[PDB]
């Protein structure tokens, strides 16, 4: 039983997220000292970045790249620092390394991606830029998404040396010392009403007949009918015995449908 | 926490402000260089003396940190680099007095003038109213009075310094736990192999020797060739049986043989290689010379200049009015900032040294990776010998055949490969006696076998069996002829040219063999070779993170120096000179002089 239409629904959200608040901030802030915003509560338009071939490192693991417009989230973290040239690579799940030991982590089953671009012109002098610092070594390696801020000093042979050291960006460094602008996304699963979608319109809803149906980003194939079961404020979805989702409430008008296979029992073709 | 745990924290904060320190006294001196002023060199001393306050105070701490409590090899390389060096052990008197030594024997070579007999008022420096006699002048008695005069006005006025020199620098090398100077200098090619023992000084002497036995043939031949040159040449000063004149060499010291090519030529009907005439026709400038270089370094796979390579670089003489060391050079500032300070001009030479300096960017550009310390050819032969090897890649006639540099109609005869070879033997083979000479001097000096009482005797003495050339005019224990080169002035070391030819021959037939080239060894080239590129990059990747001898045994697949690789590129060479020796005398007689 082929689907003979598409229904797709979103919560009525008409903000756009405020995205150009951080990926167009005057000043970034240090590894050691990362700024996060929480952003909720808005549409997610993600034509405003992909478009632009500045970013140089753009890799989501977990979601797809291409599909970014079509999910939905609880919140999403925007995480924006600045870092050398060769030591991009080590945001990443599992990676290990100077940033992810003392200053940054991602976990491993970190839900996201970086955005990463090169900030020479901004934040490299002829003289030096020194403002951005670094933390060579802390006592124990940081949970994933702890912060150090604290100013302290730690012992390098019988000398007492500070914790954080000045980058050095030079307009003449290469490419590997050159100062780079990271920003990420860290997408919350959906435990609660979903705050952070795309810009597509919501479509009519039809019932009793077998559609192709996406609920937030559940995308699925079934027949949607009216449901007796009663949902939770903060629940989006129900499973049966068999762990499988057989009921979805509807972001548009708060209603539980149940989820029905399109065919029962085998079917032979002649 | 480990010995080797605080190793690493230590390492970690030296290389942070190591490359902060560096970089900025880099800054400095490239200014200066690229621009001459009071100011400049202020800025450079300022940064220069910054990073070296930095430095002995981080390698007097390094100390605490016992290599052997050291397993990883990189981390035990680095304290060995930091601990070798860094900290004088000379009394505040002695320092003081072995600076001022050598300041004045750097000033009086500077200063150095010979005043003509009749007019005492015409003197001529060695810059280039000297070096210029030498060279060119084919008149027995100029070469002689040019020679004699430096000797007597420069090696007198050292002499007195180089002997107080010699106690200073081995009481120096005595505190760094070494036998002595010439030991402390041999410090560069010992190295510790997990797999067994490994190479010490004594084995660098060992092998310098082997190597010496090895090359004297070829060497013999060629000293006779040239002495039947010079006799047509000179006549009535030059023995058929007997060692050549110092002064009859193209040289003040005559280092090299170059400049009596033009005496010594096989063919002189047929010409050079010269595409000078060529790339001006062309239109070629520094820039086309450049990019030329990076399709030869692209197409064996390795990088591509960076941007700020070509942004930040001074490829020609500035014309704004600003002074400029004329000196070509290729800089590695740090942070991975790669630069070329050289006057480029059009023609052969600055193509091939373009393509030489251009190889030093190419290994810079592969150690960066490594640690600072650790961000260094192998020895000090191996930097070189990687650059040498690019230029006679590149210098081949086939390579310039497909640049357009040279004309397809071009003809590589028997004639011109024998030309061309005597040429690379003059400027090779004919250097190697006197840098194995004048480097074993140096060490038996150091040690103490020759005694002051006996420097100019057995100075002349080595000179003539070793290098088979005798003193124009007897010279008495007031001169110090070995001082009179740049070198021996200036407290730097000359084994490493030696060294330098050797791998450089290595490296050549190592990867002419991974090339799949079929024929001699002096027409090959490794362009559009992605294997050869592979293995080399392989051999620059590695710096001086691991034993010199292991790289050797990786990329030319023996551990230990050979000359077989320099004596299959000049076996053409070798037949044509025995062919031509039948007739005349091979070997010299260390009895025979000019002056009896
Ligand atoms: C590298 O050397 C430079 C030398 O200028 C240091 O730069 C200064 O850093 C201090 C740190 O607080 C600042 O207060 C100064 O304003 C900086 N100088 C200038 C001109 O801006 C830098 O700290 C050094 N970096 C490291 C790694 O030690």
């Amino acid at each position: 039983v082929q689907p003979q239409d598409t229904v797709v629904r979103f919560p009525n959200i008409t903000n756009l997220c405020p995205f150009s608040e951080v990926f167009n901030a005057t000043t970034f802030a240090s590894v050691y000292a990362w700024n996060r915003k929480r952003i909720s509560n808005c549409v997610a338009d993600y034509s405003v970045l992909y478009n632009s071939t500045s970013f140089s490192t753009f890799q989501c693991y977990g979601v797809s790249s291409t599909k970014l417009n079509d999910l939905c989230f609880t919140n999403v973290y925007a995480d924006s620092f600045v870092v050398r040239g060769d030591e991009v690579r080590q945001i990443a799940p599992g990676q290990t390394g100077v940033i992810a030991d003392y200053n940054y982590k991602l976990p491993d089953d970190f839900t996201g991606c970086v955005l990463a671009w090169n900030s020479r012109n901004q934040d490299a002098s002829t003289s030096g830029n020194f403002n951005y610092y670094y933390r060579i070594w802390r006592s124990e390696k940081l949970r994933p998404f702890e912060r150090d801020i604290a100013h302290y000093d730690y012992q390098v042979g019988t000398q007492f040396k500070s914790s954080l050291k000045n980058y050095g960006f030079y307009s003449s460094a290469g490419d590997s010392h050159q100062p780079y602008r990271v920003v990420v996304l860290s997408f919350e699963l959906l435990n609660a009403p979903a705050t952070v979608c795309g810009p597509k319109q919501s479509t009519e809803l039809i019932k009793n007949k077998c559609v192709n149906f996406n609920f937030n980003g559940l995308t699925g194939t079934g027949v949607l009918t009216d449901s007796n079961k009663k949902f939770q404020s903060f629940q989006q979805f129900g499973r049966d015995v068999s762990d499988f989702t057989d009921s979805v409430k509807d972001p548009k008008t708060l209603e539980v449908l149940d989820i029905t296979p399109c065919s029962y029992g085998g079917v032979s073709v002649i | 926490s480990t010995t080797e745990d605080e190793a690493k924290k230590f390492l970690n904060d030296f290389n942070s402000e190591a490359e902060n320190l560096t970089y900025q006294s880099s800054l400095a001196s490239w200014d200066y260089n690229t621009n001459i002023s009071d100011e400049n060199v202020q800025k450079m001393d300022e940064a220069g003396a910054k990073w070296s306050a930095f430095y002995e105070e981080q390698s007097k701490i390094a100390k605490n940190y016992p290599l052997e409590e050291i397993q990883t090899d990189i981390v035990k390389r680095q304290l060995q680099i930091l601990q070798q060096s860094g900290s004088p052990v000379l009394s505040e008197d002695k320092s003081k007095r072995l600076n001022s030594i050598l300041n004045a024997m750097s000033t009086i070579y500077s200063t150095g003038k010979v005043c003509k007999p009749n007019n005492p008022q015409e003197c001529l420096l060695l810059e280039p109213g000297l070096d210029n006699i030498m060279g060119t002048s084919k008149d027995y008695h100029e070469r002689l009075w040019a020679w004699e005069g430096w000797r007597a006005e420069v090696g007198k006025q050292l002499r007195p310094l180089y002997e107080e020199y010699v106690v200073l620098k081995n009481e120096m090398a005595r505190g760094y736990h070494y036998e002595d100077y010439g030991d402390y200098w041999r410090r560069d090619y010992e190295t510790e192999e997990s797999s067994g023992p490994g190479y010490s000084r004594d084995q660098l002497m060992k092998d310098v020797d082997r190597i010496f036995t090895e090359i004297k043939p070829l060497y013999e031949h060629l000293h006779a060739y040239v002495r039947a040159k010079l006799m047509d040449t000179y006549p009535l000063h030059i023995s058929p049986t007997g060692c050549l004149p110092a002064h009859l060499l193209g040289d003040m010291w005559g280092r090299f043989w170059t400049n009596l090519y033009p005496l010594t030529v096989p063919f002189g009907q047929k010409p050079n290689i010269d595409v000078t005439d060529e790339m001006v026709k062309q239109g070629w400038d520094a820039n086309r010379i450049f990019k030329e270089a990076e399709k030869f370094f692209v197409s064996v796979g390795l990088p591509n200049m960076t941007e700020g390579f070509w942004n930040n670089s001074m490829l020609t003489e500035p014309g704004d009015g600003r002074k400029v060391v004329c000196h070509p050079t290729a800089w590695d500032l740090g942070k991975g900032d790669f630069r070329i300070k050289m006057c480029t001009k059009v023609t052969m030479e600055d193509f091939l040294t373009a393509h030489h300096e251009m190889g030093h960017i190419q290994y810079d550009m592969a150690y960066a990776s490594q640690p600072y310390l650790l961000r260094n050819g192998a020895n000090e032969g191996f930097h070189e010998a990687v650059g040498e090897v690019m230029s006679l890649s590149v210098a081949t006639p086939k390579h310039l055949k497909t640049m357009g540099l040279l004309s397809p109609d071009f003809r590589e005869d028997d004639e011109t490969e024998i030309n061309f070879l005597l040429k690379q033997a003059l400027n090779i083979v004919g250097t190697l006696p006197f840098t194995y000479m004048l480097e074993k001097w140096r060490w038996m000096v150091f040690k103490g076998e020759i005694p002051k009482e006996e420097w100019m005797k057995k100075w002349w003495e080595m000179r003539r069996e070793i290098v088979g050339v005798v003193e124009p005019v007897p010279h008495d224990e007031t001169y110090c002829d070995p001082a009179s080169l740049f070198h021996v002035a200036n407290d730097y070391s000359f084994i490493r040219y030696y060294t330098r030819t050797i791998f450089e021959f290595q490296f050549h037939e190592a990867l002419c063999r991974i090339a799949q080239h079929n024929g001699p060894l002096h027409k090959c080239d490794i362009s559009n070779s992605t294997d050869a590129g592979k293995k080399l990059h392989q051999m620059l990747s590695v710096g001086k993170s691991q034993a010199w001898t292991k790289t050797l045994e990786d990329i030319v697949g023996s551990r230990n120096m050979d000359v077989g690789p320099l004596l299959r590129y000049f076996e053409p060479l070798y037949t044509w000179l025995q062919e031509q020796n039948r007739k005349s005398y091979v070997g010299w007689n260390t009895d025979w002089s000019p002056y009896s």
